[PDB]
């Protein structure tokens, strides 16, 4: 349902990582399957070749935490005006305090030791519910 | 340019923001509206150093680089009991528990 | 400027802007100008107040968003407080 269109119309874009995370670009192919692409170190940029109508989303390459591109979830390359390529500003979102805490706790304790932590069982289930691209893709389809 | 501060005295902490170009006295007027004490009865500090009323917050080392929203700079406050001022006292926050073995 | 007072479990009194504390739905319920937190110590409540400022400043902003720092020693308690306050 949520897939890239096979337009065959090239579109040059710059993937610019304005975040302290290693960014994993994710392209949704013509069947809606997510295809990973080479990662972006923090503060670095990449001038890449894409096509109009293609679907992109970006995430932390290590923990799959969601990220924002141009202050939204999905980036679609548009028409290049005067040969100027499109800018894809990849930034950190304002996480909830709950999710931000989960990120820090996930990065410190092994998933097998989630039960060994002294927390409410509801928080234990929230810790194991890792941010997954497949989970957000179903949610992104409203 | 906005600076983000923690005005602290005893067990009181005021979270607020101000301009880098604003003065120490104008910050005392902010404390006045919150703690109901006039500026002539307050003394503001950066670490142990007394702050002059006419100097700007930026001149006293309060910049956007050092006074961020996620890590605000601390401004010490001392009140005047009748005739003489008190000494600058700031109650430290509670100590967190030791790191669990599962976290270490 | 309207302010509210949030008191930690160890008596520390934190004074924040009213709109800053109203972003937490739980706190909004206990207000309707002082709220006592019998379970949240000061080293956790101070970080919560820092998130209020961090959120109000950096929502709907094209400026580069910085990472909200959370020390590992307070991560577990802050998570429980964030869960309770729903923010
Ligand atoms: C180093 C680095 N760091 C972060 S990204 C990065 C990097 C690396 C290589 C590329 C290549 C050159 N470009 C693409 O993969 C584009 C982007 C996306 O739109 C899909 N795509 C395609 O070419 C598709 N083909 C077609 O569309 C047609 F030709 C119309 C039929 C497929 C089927 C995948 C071949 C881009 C970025």
């Amino acid at each position: 349902v949520l897939r890239s269109v096979n337009s065959r119309e090239p579109s040059q874009v710059i993937f610019c990582n304005r975040s302290p995370r290693v960014v994993l670009p994710v392209w949704l192919n013509f069947d809606g399957e997510p295809q990973p692409y080479p990662t972006l170190p923090p503060g670095t940029g990449r001038r890449i070749h894409s096509y109009r109508g293609h679907l992109w989303l970006f995430r932390d390459a290590g923990t799959h935490d969601g990220l924002l591109v141009n202050q939204t979830e999905l980036f679609v390359p548009s028409l290049n005006v005067d040969g100027q390529p499109i800018f894809a500003n990849i930034t950190l979102p304002v996480y909830t305090l709950k999710e931000r805490c989960l990120q820090v706790v996930r990065s410190l304790v092994k998933p097998e030791n989630y039960r060994r932590l002294d927390i409410v069982r509801s928080l234990y289930e929230d810790l194991e519910d890792h941010p997954n691209v497949q989970k957000d893709l179903e949610r992104l389809t409203q | 340019m906005d600076v983000f501060l923690m005005i602290r005295r005893h067990k009181t902490t005021i979270f607020t923001d101000a301009k880098e170009s604003s003065t120490v006295f104008e910050l005392k007027r902010i404390v006045e509206g919150i703690l109901k004490r006039p500026p002539d009865e307050q003394r503001l500090y950066k670490d142990d150093q007394l702050l002059d009323d006419g100097k700007t917050l930026g001149e006293c080392g309060f910049t956007s680089q050092t006074a961020r929203p996620q890590a605000p700079a601390t401004v010490g406050l001392a009140f005047r009991a009748d005739d003489t001022f008190e000494a600058l006292c700031i109650e430290p926050f509670s100590s967190p528990p030791e790191l669990p073995d599962v976290m270490k | 400027m309207m302010y509210v007072k949030l008191i930690s479990s160890d008596g520390h009194e934190f004074i924040v802007k009213r709109e800053h504390a109203l972003t937490s739905g739980t706190i909004k319920a206990m207000l309707s100008n002082e709220v006592n937190f019998r379970e949240i110590p000061s080293h956790v409540l101070s970080k919560v107040c820092m998130y209020f400022t961090y959120k109000v400043r950096y929502t709907n902003s094209s400026t580069e968003i910085p990472e909200f720092p959370i020390a590992p020693e307070i991560a577990l308690e802050l998570l429980m407080a964030a869960n309770f306050l729903d923010c």
